[PDB]
């Protein structure tokens, strides 16, 4: 994982809805909402930063070339193919239709009747991201344009092109083979290459677990929030409307104050909880980036960093909040 | 925090002990729960400043202790070596690197076949101006002169796919 | 609450607000009219068949009676009665003319002045522990006045009875009326009173010229709920029309609040008439006089953001709304830009079809600038190269470049 | 370090003890229990 969700709260709208009662009491605090706010605001900006931080290394587009002449090797299920809208791979299509779910919702369509308008109904927004998942596609492949036509030179400075198996051989070299081992069994090579890569198309057309962990975590945190407001905190009732209809100014705010205090609490503990997790998901986005600058734009010998075995080579695929690499070992 | 006052001490000039202890409690209640807001994000901060920093030891100890082959970790490019400075609660590292420049094309083969025998280079790539061919260094062009001693043999020439005829010096 | 910049400025308590965007609070519509909707009914409460009665009942055998079909209009009260005690419980006094009440019972009898203090939800004593006891979650009143000139006889009435000598205390709203000999010791009581048998019930005096602590207290107990229910007795308050699909104040059986009001699919059993959500907030309810269930909307919906390039070379500003599809209503004003990207409808920018890089963040791939005006534009991801790739091609290098970079942390 | 020590709390005996009023009472907040009890078990499942 890469990015995690984003989110807002209008505080006036959870605590006090439509009510200018609990308005007006509610201005003495007054500071706490700010600091919630700057809170979430902070989380917003750092998912942004990770996934440019994660994808966006180098800064020159490459495009594929239309020969595809290389030593019988096939990267076909791993490029794109210019025919979708989604100008996106195989197993990328594959991964995104794995993954379960920013967008807009207008009123009209709230208006009467899911989870999502009551949400809103009470001032819990989620955020686009910046960049589309179109992007990110683009990045990938020119990523993989780049190591496929030119090997480690484009991390390193200008893209130097070099025949594939000439750079099979260096790849080769650099774990303790001669070359004549590959320019030997050049064929049998790029036949358990080939194979390899349909297994996992064959696998993946029938595991994305942490991916779908990190939805189902917002999405259970953000209705607990909305459930919690049944809650009466120690007093005659949840509902303000009640409390108003059969209450004086005096006797009333007594009871709103109560209330008050409670949902307050309750919108604390979901920023704090929010903070704790968004350093779980930098820490694995570090740990992503440190990958993708040593284990595609290079060759590793670290022990079980870039898969297990003997690393060889390594390709990026994107997924829905992540990122799938592919070792080659 | 729902009290007649944010300070004590009208408080406690118009009312006695007994109706002025609710008061006090509320306000009590309140900056506590101030304080311990602010201990909770301290701690949260300090995680981030130690990852930090544990990130900052690893880096004086692989690149400036010594050299790294890691990609993109002690600079961009290949690395050469890192000098240290201070500064206000943190440390500026100073990579020098190395880069390539001025780049040039050449034709290529992956072996040369003189005598029913294929060679290969053990230290680099063979290139050709045109006519004649050489052997080469992959990081800098110094071409050499194809022999026996930068080459070696390994089987005869029927299986390489690319190889190429020439002629291997002594 | 002049304009969003404004919010703004107010937000972070600065005079200055530096280039960037910002979110401000949600899209709010006010009330236009106010309604009320009341059932219809004509008659006016028993107030005087209850307290201008003729004879009441006694503590030990306290009466009961229902209420129902009747106007509360109690300022009919003003020109006759006067009360000593006045006393409610889960409810503001100043609230009972706005209100619908759901089961009404009143309650009556005749006791001595200085037992109503025990006309509460604790107060052990005599009175309360075996004659007349309310409950701890009491919603209702208690009204008590003297009557020395109407129960009181010259040389004592002594037609108002209470119990003494119980075996145990009463629980809340129980009733006694039995007529057996107390046992104090422990000699077998055979139906007959001899020094330690004694009969229950006991008489007042009631003299006339009797200390107002011995003299006669007329009291009154009144209990109903509130807000659960179809509430058939109501106040004098006067009915309104009904008023679809727009924003407005109302107030339905005595619950009040503020929303749009539609036609709904439900159908509710006769013994209903609110309903309730997940969060315990009223979203149905049936009308008093025409019985067809209306849905209840809130009005306030949308996420609003400003855009800012600086109060230090501008006081212009765009601004974002979140969930509108201005291709155009939900808006606070109008203008010549609008560009409708897929976070919001934007107002108050000039769309550009190149491409630079990102200077303020929007989202979806759109960001803005200041150019003099203020533009939105796609944003650039980089240049193209197209690497060649012949199968016998090699690139090398003949020169070389040494560099120096910093990294802080 | 490797490991810490797992922990898991009824709220109910620590709050309210063997009262059946506290217990009733302490049905409104409810959520939070249940909430904290969440955060306990997947740190306990982390560990291992
Ligand atoms: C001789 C005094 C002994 C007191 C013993 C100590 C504590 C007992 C406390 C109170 C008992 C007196 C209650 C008198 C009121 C009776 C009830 C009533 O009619 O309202
Ligand atoms: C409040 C009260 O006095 N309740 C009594 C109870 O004490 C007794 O056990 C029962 C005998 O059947 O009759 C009733
Ligand atoms: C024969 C008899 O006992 N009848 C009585 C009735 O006169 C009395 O009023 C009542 C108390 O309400 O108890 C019964
Ligand atoms: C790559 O695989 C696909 C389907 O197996 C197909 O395009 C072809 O077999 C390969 N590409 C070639 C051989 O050019
Ligand atoms: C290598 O050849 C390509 C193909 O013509 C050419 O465009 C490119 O400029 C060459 N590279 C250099 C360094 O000249
Ligand atoms: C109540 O009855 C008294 C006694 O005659 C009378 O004076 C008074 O007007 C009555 N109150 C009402 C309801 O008018
Ligand atoms: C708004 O409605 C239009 C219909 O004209 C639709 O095509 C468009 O996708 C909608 N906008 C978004 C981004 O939801």
């Amino acid at each position: 994982p890469v990015s995690m969700t984003k989110t807002s709260v209008d505080c006036t709208m959870y605590i006090c809805g439509d009510s200018t009662e609990c308005s007006n009491l509610l201005l003495q605090y007054g500071s706490f909402c700010t600091q919630l706010n700057r809170a979430l605001t902070g989380i917003a900006v750092e998912q942004d930063k990770n996934t440019q931080e994660v994808f966006a290394q180098v800064k020159q587009i490459y495009k594929t070339p239309p020969i595809k002449d290389f030593g019988g090797f096939n990267f076909s299920q791993i490029l794109p193919d210019p025919s979708k809208p989604s100008k996106r791979s195989f197993i990328e299509d594959l991964l995104f239709n794995k993954v379960t779910l920013g967008f807009i919702k207008q009123y009209g369509d709230c208006l009467g009747d899911d989870l999502i308008c009551a949400q809103k109904f009470n001032g819990l927004t989620v955020l686009p991201p910046l960049l589309t998942d179109e992007m990110i596609a683009q990045y990938t492949s020119a990523l993989l344009a780049g190591t496929i036509t030119s090997g480690w030179t484009f991390g390193a400075g200008a893209a130097l092109q070099i025949p594939f198996a000439m750079q099979m051989a260096y790849r080769f070299n650099g774990i303790g083979v001669t070359q004549n081992v590959l320019y030997e069994n050049q064929k049998l090579i790029a036949n358990q290459f080939n194979s390899a890569i349909g297994k996992i198309q064959d696998s993946l057309s029938s595991a994305l677990g942490k991916l779908q962990d990190v939805v189902n975590q917002n999405a259970q945190a953000l209705n607990t929030l909305v459930k919690q407001l049944s809650s009466n905190f120690g007093a005659i009732s949840s509902v303000l409307n009640d409390i108003l209809s059969r209450l004086d100014k005096v006797e009333a705010e007594v009871q709103i104050d109560r209330l008050i205090t409670g949902r307050l609490q309750s919108l604390q503990t979901y920023v704090t909880q929010q903070l704790i997790r968004a350093a779980e998901i930098r820490a694995s986005a570090n740990l992503a980036a440190t990958k993708m600058s040593e284990c595609v734009l290079g060759q590793s010998k670290r022990v079980d960093f870039c898969g297990k075995g003997y690393h060889l080579m390594s390709f990026p695929q994107s997924a829905p909040h992540g990122v799938v690499f592919l070792h080659v070992t | 925090f729902g009290a007649i006052s944010s300070v004590l001490n009208d408080i406690l000039s118009r009312l006695d002990k007994v109706e002025a202890e609710v008061q006090i409690d509320r306000l009590i209640t309140g900056r506590l729960q101030s304080l311990q807001t602010y201990v909770t994000q301290q701690l949260i901060r300090a995680a981030e400043i130690r990852a930090s920093a544990n990130l900052a030891a690893t880096k004086m100890s692989e690149c400036v202790l010594g050299q790294s082959k890691r990609v993109d970790f002690c600079g961009k490019g290949y690395h050469l070596m890192s000098f240290p400075q201070s500064a206000p609660h943190g440390v500026v590292f100073l990579h020098v690197t190395y880069v390539p420049a001025q780049e040039k094309n050449f034709t290529t083969a992956p072996a040369i076949c003189h005598d029913g025998k294929a060679h290969f280079p053990r230290e680099g790539v063979f290139v050709s101006n045109g006519t004649h061919w050489f052997v080469t260094q992959r990081n800098f062009y110094e071409p050499q002169i194809i022999t026996t001693d930068n080459t070696f043999v390994s089987g005869n020439c029927d299986v390489v796919i690319g190889i190429v005829n020439n002629t291997v010096y002594d | 609450a002049l304009d969003p910049l404004s919010e703004t400025k107010c937000t972070l308590k600065s005079f200055t607000v530096e280039k960037g965007i910002y979110q401000t609070s949600n899209f709010r519509v006010q009330p236009t009219e106010s309604i009320v909707r009341f059932p219809n009914i004509t008659n006016l409460c028993p107030f005087g068949e209850v307290f201008n009665a003729t004879r009441f009942a006694s503590v030990y055998a306290w009466n009961r009676k229902r209420i129902s079909n009747c106007v509360a209009d109690y300022s009919v009260l003003y020109n006759s009665a006067s009360f000593s005690t006045f006393k409610c419980y889960g409810v503001s006094p100043t609230k009972l003319n706005d209100l619908c009440f759901t089961n009404v019972y009143a309650d009556s009898f005749v006791i001595r002045g200085d037992e109503v203090r025990q006309i509460a939800p604790g107060q052990t004593g005599k009175i309360a522990d075996y004659n007349y006891k309310l409950p701890d979650d009491f919603t209702g009143c208690v009204i008590a006045w003297n009557s020395n000139n109407l129960d009181s006889k010259v040389g004592g009435n002594y037609n108002y009875l209470y119990r003494l000598f119980r075996k145990s205390n009463l629980k809340p709203f129980e009733r006694d009326i039995s007529t057996e000999i107390y046992q104090a010791g422990s000699t077998p009581c055979n139906g007959v009173e001899g020094f330690n048998c004694y009969f229950p019930l006991q008489s007042y005096g009631f003299q006339p010229t009797n200390g107002v602590g011995y003299q006669p207290y007329r009291v009154v107990v009144l209990s109903f709920e509130l807000l659960h229910a179809p509430a058939t007795v109501c106040g004098p308050k006067k009915s309104t029309n009904l008023v679809k699909n727009k924003c407005v104040n109302f107030n339905f059986n005595g619950l009040t609040g503020t929303g749009v009001l539609t036609e709904s699919n439900k159908k509710f059993l006769p013994f209903q008439q609110f309903g309730r959500d997940i969060a315990d907030t009223t979203d149905a309810v049936r009308d008093p006089q025409t019985l067809e269930i209306l849905d209840i909307t809130p009005c306030s919906f949308g996420g609003v953001s400003v855009i800012t390039p600086g109060t230090n070379t501008s006081n212009q500003v765009a601004v974002l709304y979140q969930d509108v599809n201005c291709t155009t209503w939900r808006v606070y004003s109008t203008g010549s830009n609008v560009f409708q990207t897929r976070a919001g409808c934007l107002i108050g920018a000039e769309h550009v079809n190149n491409s630079y890089e990102c200077d303020i963040p929007i989202g979806a791939g759109i960001c803005a600038s200041y150019q003099q005006s203020i533009i939105a534009y796609t944003m650039s991801l980089g240049a193209e190269n197209s690497v060649a790739y012949s199968n016998n091609s090699i690139a090398i290098p003949t020169n070389f470049t040494i560099s120096v970079t910093t990294e802080i942390l």
